[PDB]
RNA sequence: ACGGCUUUUCCGGAGUGUAAAAAGCUCCGGGAAUAAGGGCUGGGCAAGGCCGGUGGCAGCCGCCGCGGUAAUACCGGCGGCCCGAGUGGUGGCCACUAUUAUUGGGCCUAAAGCGGCCGUAGCCGGGCCCGUAAGUCCCUGGCGAAAUCCCACGGCUCAACCGUGGG
RNA sequence: CCCGGGUAGUCCUGGCUGUAAAGGAUGCGGGCUAGGUGUCGGGCGAGCUUCGAGCUCGCCCGGUGCCGUAGGGAAGCCGUUAA
RNA sequence: UGGAGGUGAUUUAAAUGCCA
């Protein structure tokens, strides 16, 4: 290597040249010209969604740990997409019947991705009938729709 | 504080560029002469440069 | 393009949960008995705002940053958190705790108008105390310099005549 | 400041010296700490200083940064010991660091005191930002640089008032010497606090490694040592 | 090849400190250089210079005195309106007026320890500190 | 615990405000009466070596991380610290990030030199004298709306908010 | 993997293929900043010399090697043939 | 003192490993 490259005095014009290429190589610039966040996102990039349940499942979690986590799928109103909730709160799942219209949040880790030791799911629950789960986890409110 | 230039930084007779406080400097009474103070910096003093009695006439080490 | 807002008066901190600043912070917080954490920075940046005016007209010369420095001076001692005669200088040599002390509450209190910091708060915000023939509210002003001393009781006041036996109180201590 | 006048008569009666330094000051000559070490000594016993810079010992010139373990393995299981790292120094000019081992916290702790108390160097001042043209050492005096490790580092003067503004196992260091405002602009890792702590000390070294001509003397009030007792 | 009769000496003899060096030589000798050498003088930074030439540019003889801690050179060559210092003060210096700045204005070379009083600017060359 | 005192707030009531009203605002008459959540409580980071349930189970976890019958790291309770009519949760943007670098990065072993060589364009170019005034610099006419920023001074009780000046 | 045999290829002439650890794992030009130590070319200077276009020893300019200061790098390490 | 390069040699049958 040398001193630098077009370190002159007229040659900007191939210096913005310069710079306006080996820009792209990055990884959050294209994430954002190109808009892959976009139609990539089972929301479509907004903050929150409600949905409908289909069934109650449970899944596993990361290597070095133990258990089976709790997990139900919600089927969309805004796309007809099939996403995957879980819901925090020790047993809440004795809630959540067949066809409770439900909100859906994120959960907030590393890229937007998942985190901790369930590393497949994306999206945790908040709302039930209209209820605060927060709520139903230590009761202090009741339940309506059953 | 009661600043009369109170200690004065000495300086090489080589170089010329004043002594830091750790550099092995050294202080010998310039020979043939018996009066005369000579420093010698120490990167002065590594590569060896010849150096002079201010009052003497004899040069070099 | 998008239309004007309208900004906070302040600075939040950087961070926190500095320990040994949270616990610099704490004395001050009671010494003068003020309310929530805001009740201060506010002042702190109002003395930012003044060390940042300092510096700049400092570092530039011209016919107008001139007089914009030196129609300063009036103002910082007008106000009289400085000398007579402090030359610019001598701006930066400022504390939180000159602005501090500028406060009603504290020359209200610096004054023996009444027993402690936590009453003359009280004395104020129920109305009795009074700014050069006028009442104020505000346990914050700044009393400037032409008005420390002519301040009285109200007019109107229970206490404005030494027969309040509360107001019979207030020389006890004073001694 | 009676307790370190104390000290001196204390301590000056109850050691001997082993080296040759030991008795040049024991004897009356030379009683003045800045006029040993611009001429090349050597520093091989820590009393010397404390015979001069009887302030040393006041756990308030004394700064203690990090305690860190360090592991060895031998056939027979783990062997371990630690390092802290530990400046002291007294507020005024003056400044020394070092680093001591040891198998056990005390013994570390205690070692490493007394190493930092060899390296001890000096200083100078000023104040020469582009506001600050007071004359009065409240900042490093122009803007120099220290290399070390994979950290370099430069700092640069400023007005009286602004905090000290850098990285959290340099306030303190900063704070022994006094420096109080300065602006710090940072390369490479700052997580390993020795060369941090290195880097930015042999920055204040090189303090004295730029000449400054007989005129400028008095444009940014450089001094050094002690001014103004 | 020889793009610069000036990066060349300023490199070379702020090398030339550093090792310890007394004399040095001037390889081409422009007259701008011979300028610059006036204005590095006349604030006490070299000694007596003389212009010994043997047929080709000449050469130059200076000598030293160990005293100038870094010199570069500045190649882009900007251009400043005679109120932007300190944004180069900032730049190439360790006080506010430790050393100088050389300027290349419409009455010559000189220093803007006098540029900025006679108030003009214009290209710079480049700094001594 | 007791003894004094208060009336911003809260209830009644009049004047005044108003296009009509409502608020406010000066007076009276009442009375400590009418006025507290939220998050945390293993290191990052202020904070419990405190008590009571749970058995790689339920659960927590922004990252590193706990739960194996003796858990400061779950569930509680009891204590405790940060903000204070607000404190929390998911999404975008900038700083931190010299991880987009003219100031101001790198490319032998870690991403990273084209298998080597001619030359097009474009970018940088020796010394000396005489002119040109485009590039440059300075002084100077005409110009770049008001709003928006900053400086004091003045009016609403001071603060916002409005105005005369000065950038 | 060891052994006994054996087709295409290697070989000659006119072609297309354009692939390597194609490795100094180091693009290319210019100026400067310690000293030591061999060796190929040329040349200059002294000596010898079976007088041969030979054999020693200095000094100037070019390629190819090693040891190591100032300085530089995370360190392996480079050091006028720079990193 | 330590290497820094080159030519040769350099050997039957020998597979795999819960739990904290
Ligand atoms: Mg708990
Ligand atoms: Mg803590
Ligand atoms: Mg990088
Ligand atoms: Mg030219
Ligand atoms: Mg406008
Ligand atoms: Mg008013
Ligand atoms: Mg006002
Ligand atoms: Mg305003
Ligand atoms: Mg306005
Ligand atoms: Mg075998
Ligand atoms: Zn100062």
């Amino acid at each position: 290597p040398g001193k630098k490259a077009p370190n002159g005095e007229f040659a900007g014009r191939k210096l913005k040249l310069k710079r306006k290429k080996f820009r792209w190589s990055d990884i959050r610039y294209k994430r954002r010209v190109l808009r892959l966040k976009e139609k990539s996102d089972p929301l479509e990039g907004a903050p929150q969604a409600r949905g409908i349940v289909l069934e109650k499942i449970a899944v596993e979690a990361k290597q070095p740990n133990s258990g089976m986590r709790k997990a139900v799928r919600v089927q969309l109103i805004k796309n007809g997409k099939v996403v995957t909730a879980f819901c925090p709160g020790d047993g809440a799942i004795k809630f959540i019947d067949e066809h409770d219209e439900v909100i859906i949040e994120g959960i907030g880790g590393p890229k937007g991705g998942s985190m901790g030791d369930i590393p497949g799911i994306r999206y945790k629950v908040v709302k039930v009938n209209r209820v605060s789960l927060k709520e139903l986890v230590k009761g202090r409110k009741e339940k309506p729709r059953r | 504080e009661n600043v009369e230039l109170k200690f004065e930084i000495p300086v090489c007779t080589s170089c010329g560029r004043e002594i830091t406080p750790r550099e092995h400097a050294t202080h010998f009474v310039c020979p043939n002469c018996g009066e005369a103070i000579i420093w010698r910096c120490e990167t002065c003093r590594l590569l060896a440069k010849p150096y002079k009695c201010p009052k003497c006439g004899w040069e070099g080490p | 393009g998008d239309p004007k807002r309208q900004r906070k008066k302040y600075e939040t901190p950087p961070h926190p949960w500095i320990k040994e600043r949270l616990d610099r912070e704490r004395v001050l917080m009671d010494k003068y008995e003020l309310k929530n954490k805001k009740e201060l920075w506010k002042h702190e940046t109002q003395l930012k705002n003044f060390r940042r005016r300092a510096r700049r007209l400092l570092a530039a010369r011209g016919k107008q940053a001139e007089i914009e420095r030196e129609q300063l001076l009036a103002r910082l001692k007008r106000l009289g958190l400085l000398p007579e005669d402090a030359v610019l200088d001598d701006v930066l040599s400022l504390t939180i705790e000159d602005i501090l002390e500028r406060r009603l509450q504290t020359i209200v209190y610096k004054k023996g108008l009444a027993r402690t910091m936590r009453q003359a708060r009280q004395l104020i915000v129920h109305g009795h105390i009074e700014v050069n023939g006028q009442i104020i509210r505000s346990p914050s002003y700044l009393v400037l310099k032409e008005e420390e001393d002519t301040i009285t009781y109200a007019r109107t006041s229970p206490f404005a005549n030494p027969q309040h036996p509360e107001r019979m109180m207030i020389e006890k201590a004073k001694q | 400041s009676q307790e370190w006048k104390e000290y001196a008569k204390r301590v000056l009666d109850e050691w001997q010296p082993k080296t040759k330094l030991g008795m040049l000051v024991k004897e009356g000559q030379i009683t003045d700490i800045h006029e040993i070490f611009r001429k090349g000594y050597q520093i091989k016993e820590p009393e010397i200083i404390d015979v001069l810079l009887p302030e040393v010992n006041a756990r308030e010139n004394q700064e203690i940064l990090d305690i860190a373990l360090t592991v060895r393995m031998t056939d027979s299981g783990r062997r371990v010991r630690f390092r802290v790292l530990a400046a002291v120094g007294n507020r005024d000019g003056y400044v020394g660091l070092g680093i001591g081992h040891g198998r056990e916290v005390g013994i570390a702790i205690r070692k490493a005191i007394n190493y930092a108390k060899l390296n001890i160097i000096e200083i100078k001042r000023g104040c020469g930002s582009w506001e600050c043209r007071c004359r009065r050492p409240h900042s490093v005096p122009f803007t120099v640089e220290g290399k070390e490790g994979s950290v370099r580092v430069k700092l640069i003067p400023g007005p009286r008032g602004l905090g000290l503004v850098i990285g959290d196992v340099g306030k303190k260091i900063l704070r022994l010497a006094g420096i109080q405002d300065v602006w710090s602009q940072t390369l490479g890792e700052t997580r390993t606090t020795v060369n941090f702590a290195k880097a930015v000390f042999n920055a204040l070294y090189n303090t004295n490694k730029v000449v400054v001509t007989p005129e400028m003397i008095e444009r940014y009030g450089i001094v050094v040592g002690r001014a103004m007792p | 090849t020889l793009l610069d009769p000036l990066a060349n000496a300023l490199s070379h003899i702020t090398n030339s400190e550093r090792v310890g060096k007394r004399e040095v030589y001037i390889k081409p000798a422009s007259k701008l250089i011979g300028e610059v050498l006036r204005v590095m003088q006349k604030y006490g930074y070299i000694g007596e210079f003389e212009f010994i030439d043997d047929g080709r540019a000449g050469v130059y003889r200076v000598q030293l005195l160990g005293k100038i801690n870094k010199a570069g050179a500045i190649k882009p060559r900007f251009p400043v309106k005679a109120r932007d210092y300190e944004r180069w003060e900032k730049r190439f210096l360790p006080a506010f007026e430790f050393g100088i700045l050389i300027v290349s204005t419409s009455q010559g070379v000189m220093s803007h320890k006098e540029a900025r009083e006679k108030g003009i600017g214009g290209r710079l060359i480049a700094y001594v500190y």
